[PDB]
């Protein structure tokens, strides 16, 4: 009830009834969670 | 202006969704079929070959948040799948 | 050791599916983000 | 991530802590209808 | 209010003139 | 304890430096991080009665450009301040020509004097600030992310761009402790810059209401 | 421009200073006042990068370049220029450098305008302004000849001067 109205508008942002801007793009990323996968990042960590 | 195209020219689920259902709908009640169809009876599977052969005739009207609104024809559109 | 045409077809299908992972516009995202948080709130306990 | 971040980037959008409650959420202008919707009916109806 | 703002429109233009000497 | 009252000055003075550097105003780096036994040295280490003691360290600091526009701070002695006090200090900046002054009290200060302050505000601006709260930098907390203070020139193509208006913009209430350590005005905009772990760096903009 | 000034003052020291001061008043006094916008904007430039009278002046420069329109920055340089003791070309330069500014000059001519407009709109015709006129033609008339003080304010061509002013606004009034 609290966020019926907060939607993906088609300019990538993220705005409710009220056109208030929330999040530049969703999830600051732009990509469905459906997408999304986990991985394992190389370059931190090891020696230099 | 063809410059001013600010949307992603994927067309999304939504409108192929909607496109696909609406265009079997006239389909059904018998619009004329731009498609060379093999040989089928359900209005859905000449829908989807017209779908694939990219030859819809409708054009879609989005409506940026300020109040413009941008229109796309299916030929310059391009198909996710 | 990828030959050539290994590696563009590979940066290819890289661009189709970075193409695919895209959030599509107008999904109703703040409504699924909070219900997705319901549905493990219901399986916690507070006996946990 | 994503439903998690944005259901707080939701709660805090208003320069301050908006609780999920009729307290928090009948302060905010968002239509008298979805206030209506929401727990209270008649007081938000009648007062808007 | 028209009719106010050329009453003051008028009232400063002639004390404009006014000054002329000083 | 007088070395504790002599420390609890240091820290003001060194968080006043890095506050006023922030802020935009000139300030050289030996004040920008000095030691706490050069401070000693400098005072006196004996602010309890020694001579060092309140309004002896008060600093005025200039703008790095325009030079105009100055900023000093006023350390009343008493706890509490005076609304006499806060007069004197305000004829003391109207024998200056700059309106742009702190005041740092002990104790809590009077809602006479805010009121005072609020009124007079249009003329000069004056801002007050509490030991505690200024004690430790608020910025410099891992879970605070960097704010910058945004032009009008910015602030008009941005919303150009964006399509749309200040009011839509997502707010923040103007006398938070970020927007007072900033000391940013009402219909002003700050830029956020923060690490998110889906995405690097985040960007998010708002409104000073 | 801004890369030579600063190659030019990378040898920076005392010596080197007075010498591209003296070469630069040379400059301006054979332009005629040309080379004294570019001597002033290189003194403000070395100034506000490892810039290490004239500080004060860069500043008021600084302060009038970034408000077109502003008031306490030229009540500041007002003040400034009164609370300067009389000495051999010290003022005579400080003056000349600032005149001899095409941006400095159009600066000038922006809050004249200004200060007449808030004038008009005020009704109080005669005052930073007169002021602030005085200091513009004291400087505009400084590069004449070496060791000048200042112009005759001609307050009573000030009101004949105005005059015209006020009849273009009585006659948009009317328009209006």
């Amino acid at each position: 009830k609290s966020m019926e109205s907060v939607m993906v508008k088609y300019d990538a942002t993220v705005r409710n009834s009220i056109n208030q801007v929330v999040q530049l793009r969703y999830g600051e990323d732009g990509l469905a969670g459906e997408s999304v996968e986990f991985q394992n990042l190389a370059t931190l960590k090891p020696s230099n | 202006a063809n410059q001013k195209r600010i949307t992603t020219p994927y067309m999304t689920k939504y409108e192929r969704a909607r496109v696909l259902g609406t265009r079997a709908l006239q389909i059904a009640m018998c619009a004329p079929v731009m498609v060379e169809l093999e040989g089928e009876t359900d209005p859905l599977l000449i829908a989807m070959k017209e779908l694939k052969a990219r030859k819809i005739p409708i054009i879609i009207r989005r409506y940026l948040p300020d109040g413009s609104y941008e229109d796309w024809g299916v030929d310059e559109l391009i198909i996710s799948d | 050791r990828l030959s050539g045409e290994a590696f563009d077809w590979l940066l290819g299908e890289i661009e189709s599916k970075f193409n695919q992972a895209i959030a599509h516009p107008g999904e109703m995202v703040g409504a699924l983000a909070a219900q997705s948080l319901g549905e493990p709130a219901t399986q916690m306990t507070l006996n946990t | 991530y994503r439903h998690l971040a944005l259901l707080c980037d939701t709660m805090t959008c208003r320069g301050h802590l908006m609780a999920i409650t009729r307290h928090g959420v009948n302060r905010q202008d968002t239509g008298p209808l979805m206030k209506c919707s929401f727990e209270e009916t008649v007081d938000v109806l009648m007062e808007a | 209010v028209i009719p106010p703002g050329l009453s003051e429109e008028e009232e400063a233009l002639q004390k404009k003139f006014n000054k002329l000497k000083k | 304890d007088d070395e504790e009252e002599t420390y609890r000055l240091w820290k003001i003075r060194k968080t006043i430096m890095q506050l006023c550097h922030d802020r935009g105003y000139l300030v050289t780096q030996d004040e920008l991080d000095q030691t706490l036994e050069e401070f000693k040295a400098q005072f006196g280490d004996k602010p309890s009665e020694g001579r060092p003691r309140r309004t002896d360290l008060t600093v005025l600091v200039a703008h790095n450009d325009d030079p105009t526009d100055q900023m000093f701070v006023f350390f009343p002695e008493e706890p509490k301040v005076g609304i006499k006090t806060i007069k004197v200090y305000c004829q003391r900046m109207q024998e200056e020509n700059i309106t742009r002054a702190l005041i740092v009290v002990q104790q809590g200060m009077t809602p006479s004097a805010k009121q005072s302050l609020v009124d007079m505000a249009p003329k000069y601006i004056l801002e007050q600030f509490l030991q505690q709260e200024l004690l430790i930098n608020i910025t410099e907390h891992e879970l605070v992310p960097e704010h910058v203070v945004m032009t009008k020139e910015e602030v008009t193509e941005l919303l150009a761009r964006y399509k749309l208006r200040e009011n839509q913009l997502p707010r923040i209430q103007a006398g938070d402790p970020v927007a007072r350590y900033f000391g940013i005005k009402r219909g002003q905009v700050v830029k956020i810059i923060r690490p998110s772990e889906t995405a690097g760096r985040y960007i998010t903009y708002r409104l000073v209401q | 421009e801004v890369v030579q000034r600063l190659t030019r003052m990378v040898g920076k020291n005392v010596k080197l200073y007075d010498m591209v001061l003296q070469f630069l008043r040379t400059l301006f006094l054979r332009t005629r006042n040309v080379h004294y916008c570019t001597l002033r904007a290189e003194l403000l430039m070395s100034l506000h990068d490892l810039d290490v009278c004239h500080k004060f002046t860069w500043c008021l420069d600084a302060c009038i370049r970034e408000r077109f329109v502003d008031s306490k920055r030229a009540r500041e340089l007002q003040g400034f220029l009164d609370g300067v003791k009389k000495g051999q070309e010290q003022v005579l330069g400080d003056l000349s450098m600032i005149l001899c500014d095409p941006f400095a000059i159009n600066t000038l001519a922006l809050s004249t305008v200004r200060h007449l407009q808030e004038l008009v709109g005020q009704e109080t015709l005669p005052l930073l302004l007169l002021l602030r006129l005085l200091a513009l033609g004291q400087g505009a008339w400084d590069m004449i000849d070496s060791q000048v003080f200042k112009e005759p304010k001609m307050e009573v061509e000030l009101i004949t001067r105005f005059l015209p002013m006020l009849m273009s606004f009585l006659v948009d009034d009317y328009t209006f």
